[PDB]
């Protein structure tokens, strides 16, 4: 593995004097036996928190941002290829449209708790 | 052989006689670990004092190296006091 200053990381133990498991942080220092990680906590304080390399993993939360940015650039190029609004913006989930379910192959069986 | 009469106070027993300090209980190395279901001996086995190096985070150069340096400093100070008592 490899690490560098300023990389995002999420604490993850492989009870251990503390319960910092799962807290996200960014690297601030590196050493052969450990890798430093800042951990903001509540006013917010600059509580640096070193951790063993075994109990760490690179965060993936920021990968979605770069992926959406590249997809937005590709959609903008595609919109330039034609005449249309790029419409690349994310949207909240929306209510399902009405649809006519058919009872032909699906008769509504009653259950009426047996209770069984 | 001549009797082993070369006893020495080692500069500590005199201070103990000068004060209220008393000999250690000598009851046992074992002592209960904090926030744990099993006793962790402080000497003669896996030690809680060395557990600090094994913890996944110190919340603060590596601090574990500083702790090992402090332990080596205490050991060298004990060896120096032993050699100084050897000198007399």
């Amino acid at each position: 593995k490899v690490y560098k200053v300023g990389d995002i990381v999420d604490i993850k133990a492989n009870m251990p004097h503390k319960f910092y498991q799962g807290k996200t942080g960014v690297v601030y220092n590196v050493t052969k036996s450990s890798v430093g990680v800042i951990i903001n906590k509540m006013r917010y304080l600059e509580k640096r928190l070193n951790l063993r390399v075994e109990h760490i993993k690179h965060s993936k939360c920021r990968q979605e941002f770069l992926e959406r940015v590249k997809a937005n650039a590709a959609k903008r190029a595609e919109a330039k290829a034609q005449g249309v609004a790029v419409q690349l913006k994310r949207q909240p989930a929306q209510p399902r449209e009405s649809r006519i379910v058919s009872t032909e192959g699906n008769v509504p069986q009653t259950l009426a708790p047996v209770p069984y | 052989k001549p009797l082993p009469k070369a006893k020495a106070m080692t500069k500590w027993e005199k201070f103990a006689a000068k004060k209220g300090i008393k000999p250690k209980e000598r009851a046992g190395k074992m002592i209960y670990d904090e926030a744990s279901g099993e006793w962790v001996p402080k000497w003669g086995y896996k030690g809680a004092n060395k557990k600090l190096d094994d913890q996944w985070l110190v919340e603060v150069i590596d601090p574990r190296t500083l702790n090992r340096a402090e332990r080596k400093r205490l050991v060298k100070k004990n060896e120096k006091q032993q050699r100084r008592n050897m000198k007399n």
